[PDB]
Parts: C-alpha cells; structure tokens; sequence
C-alpha cells in the first residue's frame, strides 16, 4: 500500500 | 484564526444560485470546503491547493467551486434545494498539517420569501422590589416576531458593547411550535448594579442585528421589504 | 549512462523448440531505450515486452523475449548477437 | 474506511466536575488527530494535534490522549466557560492532502455552582409600551430546572446563566411573557418545581 | 528476509506539458502494481496473480494517490528547473524510491524514502526517520519545506504502520510464492546457476562475474562453490 503525500510534500 | 468567508449569512429561495466566497490564511495555498447541517457534523465537499483541484468528497454536480491565482475561492450552489440550508465552511491548511477554519456562511433556503420578518425590539426596565431585594437591576430585552432564525443581539451601554452581566437565550424560541414557518422571540439580560441603574446619564440600548434580504430578489408585498437592517431599543437609568 | 546488454535463453538451450531468447539490458540512463530481437537476419514480431523500471543505484533495467540496442550514449545501435555457451 | 465516533454525543456536568470525551477512529494510517472546540454557530477553532500513540498535549484544563484505537480529551474541574461541543478529527496518510474526517462532536454543558441562591420573581414594564409586560425568575440555584408551559399565547425561555465578574457573581434566570393581559408573576412559572423560599412581591 | 518498495518517475516533457507519471510496486523484486499517467482514465494495474483479490476501494486509494502525485510532481519538477537554471526545452527527471524491510521476527528492521533528480541523489530520510540527507544547496532548500510540513513524521508513521501491516498481509495472500525459496539448477568452465529464488545468492578472488539476471518465469539465473537461501547445504562444484 502507497503512502500519500499530504499538503506542502513537493519538492 | 485569519479566515475570511463572505457572506456570512445568505436567504434565498429554493431554484435560485448563490457564491460563497472565501479568504484562505495569509500564506497558505490550499482551500477546503465543508457542510455542517443542522444536527449533522462537517462533511467534506472539496479541496482546491494553489489554483487546482485536489481531494473532492461529497460534493454535488448542481455544486462547482474553483480556487483562483490570487488563492482565494468561490463555491458555486445551484438550483437550490431546501435540505441545503447549511454552515459552510472553509479551512486552509498550515505546513504542519492542521486546519484553520473560517466564520462559515450560514445558507437559509426558503420556498417563498413573504414570511421573512424582522424583529421588533422592546426593553423591559428592572423591578423596582428587585433594586430593595438584591441591590442589583436586571434590564431585559425581547426581540419577537422574526423570520428566519438569524438574529445576533447585543448590549450596549454608554455607547460601548458590555458582555459582563449579559445573558442572551442559547437559542429563539418558536411564537408558534406547530407552524412550520413559524417566527421566533429572543431573550436577553443584562445586569447591572441598583447605582448604576439609578444614574439618569447611563444609557442602556438593546441592539439586535437581522439578516434578511438585500436586492437578493424582488419584494411584491404591502409592508416594508424585510432587509438586513439594525432593530434597537433603549432606556436611560431612573433615580425614582 | 550506458547500457548493458545480456542475451539468453530461459531454459538451457534445448533443440526441442521450447524456449524463450531474453535481453537484460541493465545500468542504463536515460529511460527511453530501443532493443530489437533478431532472426537469422535483423527483424522480429511480435516480442514480448517488460514493464520498466529501476534499481537502487538510479539506474533503468528491463527485457525483451520471442517464443524461439540503440540508446542515446550509443552513436551506432550495439548488436550483440550470440552464444548458447555464455 | 475513513470514520470518527464521539462518545457521549451530549455531555452534562457540575462545575468542578472531572469527565473524559472519548473519540474512537479508523484509517488506513493515521498523520494526525484533531481536537477542536465549536461554540454555537461559530467555526471550529484548533486546540490541539496528536500524532503518535503515548503523545501528550495540554492546554490549560484540557489534557489530550492516543491510543491506536482511540483518542480521549480529558477535562479537569470545568467551569460554565468551558461549555461548547469538542470535536475530533483524523489525518489519514494513506490518503492525499491534508483533508479532515470529523467525528460528530462531544456537546459539553457545565451547570455552574450558585454560591448564594436568593430565588424570586419579579414583574417588569417596558420603556415604550404600557400594556406590555415581562415575568423574570432569577437568582435560584443550579439544580432547579425551568421547565415550558403547555400554552402557545404564554412564552417561557430556558435558564440561562450571566456573570457581573467585577463582583463575582453567577446569576440564573429564566424569563416569562404572554400576548394578552391575563398575565401575572404568581403564575407564570407554575409549571415548574420552585424552591419553597421563592420571593413574591405584591 | 522480506520487504516492500514503491518506485516513482516523474519525466518531464518539451514544452508546456505534459509531464508522464510512472507508478510502481514490489514484494522483493516481484511486481505487483502498475500506475502510468499517460491514458484517456488512468488506472492502478495489478502486476502479480495474489494482488487480484482486493477490492474497489484499494485500487482507487492507489488511483487517486498516483493521480496525485501526477500533478504534486509536475510542480516539484518545475521548482527543481527553478533552483537549476533549467529551460523548459528539455527532459529532466524526479526519481523516488521508499519502503520497509522487516526481518522473519515479523518487526520493521528499517524504513526507506530516497530521491533523485536528474539521475543522481537529491534527498533521503535517515535511519532514525527523524532527520534528512540533503546532497547540493537545492536540496536543503527542499529540506526545509519538508521539517516545516512535518515530512519525516508522516514517513515514519506511514513505515511503521501501514507499510508493516500491508507487507505482512501481501505475505499472506501470496505465501506460495512469497515465502517460499526455489534452489539453483546447477552445472560447470563454467560456474552456473539457473531458475532460482530469490536473486541473492553467491558464486565464488578476480573473476567472471556477471549480473543476476531474470528468466521470465520470476527466477533468476548467475554465472567454485553455490551459496543460496534455498539450500540446506552450500554446493561444491567441479567438472571434470
């Protein structure tokens, strides 16, 4: 199972 | 908490549109909307992050909203329907992960707006056997006959607001129970000591705020267009 | 990043006629690869293809294989044919 | 997959009195737990985050437990101040974004204690109007309850509580009117059960 | 003995758009979920026969993650062209891979989560799973966003938990495969080994050796003694 990324999470 | 949503009441008919709009927090990039219904908790509609769709939740297809490059956002509600008389929310989210939430826009959808009302305001000076009794005066004022359920009432002595000494009803009262559009009455207290009731260059003023129509739509009837507007009443302080 | 070629069978080379002729051509950056399987000559149809991905040192791997290369850092495509032996 | 459960949906305690908000959850994997408090009409305001299980905040009155299965905010001697509905809510991080899954709210009522009680009824005239007039019963205790007459021509508020702070003084009342002159303050709260010392002046 | 791994790309493209989103995960080397966003309807794939058997819910919390991620990465990629001086005339790459390794116990023996930009190292989360590994200036600049937004909480979370309960039930549901471990066919000059499972296994100084290498049927070939898992005793060759 993947993990989500959540708000502010980019690079 | 720095959000800001507009308007923050709304009266409509039902089939008609209305647009909530909102502020997100200085510096955040992400907007959400949620729906609380009365005696239901906040369901999540959408979420829009730096001018783009992201999460979407239960949100209908007669219901569209867009985040716009300035960051602020516009939820769009259509061909409204009574069971969409709501609180709606918006939150921005902070790096951390929590949710700041707005003042919400409180949505009234009616059939017909004929039995929208606003108050009449009237201030019940103290008792005088309450003055020899408690040495204390209680002043009270009643706001009846008002439709919808939109009030927010205030005190206001010597030209400043006071909230120490103030009661007001947690909730209207229906003048009618069984009425389905029945109009409401609100109580308020406030307190003040026999002295200062006795002063007559104390003024005491019950100020109740509605929120009714505003060109929103067209008004066909005999009396006065019930417009949001600033019903008061007043009494100065008595010696006796 | 320049790949490296591998040619196989999946099963020791039995004349049989039941095997499969595989490609591992690992290391290789950037992703977009060109690998072609050959008959006695220089053409094949239709070789089966590998979902492509990447090992822990950042670098592309996958396969080709039939029922029995050109790259970027690569100014000619490197055709190496051959040997049941190795 | 995603969903909150609140328990007990309403909550009613004395002033002082210590009790626990309890907040069961499920998610594929939890980033967060929200507590939030909602005074009536107002929009939720954050109290505090919990991210792991045996993580700890506290916040005056207000102490946050985790658990895997659950979350509880315990209140420690509330006072009336306190009343509002407690809500709760779960990040989960096998999802995208930041989005809250809210439980339905814990609604809290503190009675506040009534050091001095001095019950009465009292009759009150208006500024404006003189055939219009309203019945006020004040200063009782905290376990009397104002109870709703049966008559849509009389109408009866719930108790409602105010504080004169700069004197410290919590107050009751409940006030009582009707639409024609029939009315009197002997009788506009018969209805309800009031201490045998309730004033009545002539 | 067992562990699960995601592997991200994030290509860009010549001009405006439009950035390709590959998605992919592994139970030790074997494939078992595929998500590209070049398609009309994206969807997740399964890739291994024991992922077949979840249900709607599991494959649209991977969809929307991976559809996510596909415009999350397009803003990351334009960041990184930012901090590099970069036109949007070429090609550049976002590689990330993350995951957990447990040991037969059945506890996390360590939690991963590393990044590449343009081929080479660019970010990864520390043994602990409370600090970062940042490689040139940029990547501090990526850091910092990423302790304001809590990045390495959320990781750990994710690692211990939903990674750990998720690997174990893969386990399970493809124990036939999995959990068990096929033995090289051996032969010799020349020191072979064909058809086993898993790759890990040592030929043996300055040598001949080459790469593990994949059959087509899920096991490995390699080309002294034969040292592997399933064995219960390591292989002595020579011949003649």
């Amino acid at each position: 199972h993947p993990v989500g990324d959540a708000d502010y999470f980019e690079y | 908490s720095g959000v800001t949503q507009t308007p923050k009441h709304l009266i409509t008919a039902t089939g008609q549109r209305v647009t909530l709009r909102c502020s997100p927090r200085s510096g955040d990039l992400s907007v959400y909307w949620y729906q609380q219904s009365l005696d239901q908790g906040l369901q999540f509609l959408i979420q829009y992050y730096n001018g783009e769709e992201r999460a979407k939740g239960n949100i209908l297809e007669r219901f569209s909203a867009q985040q716009f490059p300035d960051l602020h956002s516009e939820l769009n509600l259509s061909s409204l329907e009574l069971g969409d008389s709501a609180l709606y929310f918006c939150a921005s989210s902070a790096r951390s992960g929590e949710l700041f939430f707005g003042e919400g826009s409180r949505l009234t959808v009616l059939e017909d707006l004929k039995n929208v009302f606003p108050p009449e305001v009237a201030v019940f000076e103290p008792s005088e056997a309450e003055i020899s009794h408690t040495q204390k005066a209680t002043l009270v004022c009643l706001a009846t006959g008002f439709y919808p359920d939109h009030v927010e009432l205030s005190w206001w002595v010597n030209g400043k607001e006071v909230h120490s000494g103030v009661c007001t009803d947690p909730q209207p009262l229906k003048e009618q129970p069984a009425l389905n559009d029945s109009r409401y009455a609100l109580s308020s207290r406030l307190r003040v000591s026999a002295t200062f009731w006795q002063n007559p260059r104390n003024h005491f003023r019950c100020q109740v705020q509605f929120y009714g129509l505003s060109e929103n739509d067209e008004w066909t009837q005999d009396r006065a267009k019930p417009v949001t507007q600033i019903v008061s009443a007043e009494a100065w302080g008595r010696a006796d | 990043r320049t790949p490296k070629i591998q040619v196989y069978s999946r099963h020791p080379a039995e004349n049989g006629k039941s095997n499969f002729l595989n490609c591992y051509v690992s290391g290789f950056h950037p992703s977009d690869i060109e690998v072609d399987l050959l008959k006695n000559g220089e053409r094949l149809e239709k070789v089966e293809h590998s979902d492509l991905s990447f090992s822990k040192d950042w670098s592309f791997y996958l396969l080709y294989y039939t029922e029995f290369v050109n790259h970027v850092t690569l100014s000619q495509p490197k055709i190496v044919k051959w040997d049941r032996d190795m | 997959e995603d969903q909150v459960t609140q328990s007990p949906e309403a909550l009613r305690l004395q002033e002082g009195e210590s009790s626990s908000l309890n907040c069961s959850y499920t998610v594929s994997g939890l980033r967060g737990l929200f507590w939030y408090r909602q005074d009536p009409g107002k929009g939720p305001e954050f109290l505090f985050t919990l991210y792991s299980a045996g993580e700890e905040k506290e916040k005056e009155r207000l102490k946050a437990t985790l658990t895997k299965k659950e979350s509880f905010l315990h209140i420690t001697a509330p006072k009336p101040e306190d009343s509002a509905t407690y809500l709760c809510a779960v990040q989960d991080l096998g999802t995208s974004g930041s989005r809250l899954t809210f439980g339905e709210g814990t609604q809290l009522t503190v009675n506040p204690n009534i050091q001095n009680p001095d019950p009465a009824v009292y009759q009150l005239r208006d500024s404006k109007s003189s055939d219009k007039s309203v019945c006020l019963f004040t200063d009782f205790d905290s376990q009397t309850n104002v109870s709703q007459s049966k008559d849509s021509d009389v109408y009866i508020t719930d108790k409602c509580v105010l504080d004169m702070r700069s004197m410290d003084f919590k107050s009751n009342s409940a006030v009582a009117w009707s639409n024609k002159s029939d009315f009197a303050c002997a009788n506009a709260f018969n209805n309800s059960i009031i201490p045998e010392d309730t004033f009545f002046p002539s | 003995s067992h562990s699960m791994r995601y592997f991200y790309t994030a290509m860009s493209r010549p001009g405006r758009g439009e950035p390709r989103f590959i998605a992919v995960g592994y139970v030790d080397d074997t494939q078992f979920v595929r998500f590209d966003s070049d398609a009309a309807s994206p969807r997740t794939e399964p890739r291994a026969p024991w992922i077949e058997q979840e249900g709607p819910e599991y494959w649209d919390r991977n969809t929307q993650i991976f559809k996510t991620n596909t415009q999350t990465y397009r803003e990351s990629l334009r960041n990184l062209r930012g901090y590099y001086n970069q036109s949007e005339a070429g090609s550049h790459i976002i590689q990330r891979m993350y995951g957990c390794d447990l040991g037969p116990d059945g506890r996390l023996l360590r939690g991963h989560d590393q990044s590449a930009y343009d081929g080479k190292d660019y970010i990864a989360l520390n043994e602990d799973l409370s600090s970062w590994t940042a490689a040139d200036t940029a990547a501090q600049i990526t850091q910092r966003k990423w302790e304001a937004a809590r990045v390495a909480e959320q990781r750990r979370a994710y690692l211990e938990g939903l990674c750990v309960e998720w690997l174990r039930r893969y386990l399970e549901n493809g124990k036939e495969t999995l959990q068990r471990a096929d033995p090289p066919k051996t032969h010799v000059l020349r020191c072979w080994a064909l058809g086993f499972y898993p790759a890990e296994i040592t030929l043996t100084q300055d040598t001949e050796l080459v790469e593990t290498r994949p059959a087509g049927d899920r096991t490995f070939q390699k080309w002294c003694h034969v040292q592997h898992e399933g064995l219960p005793k390591p292989l002595t060759l020579r011949w003649e």
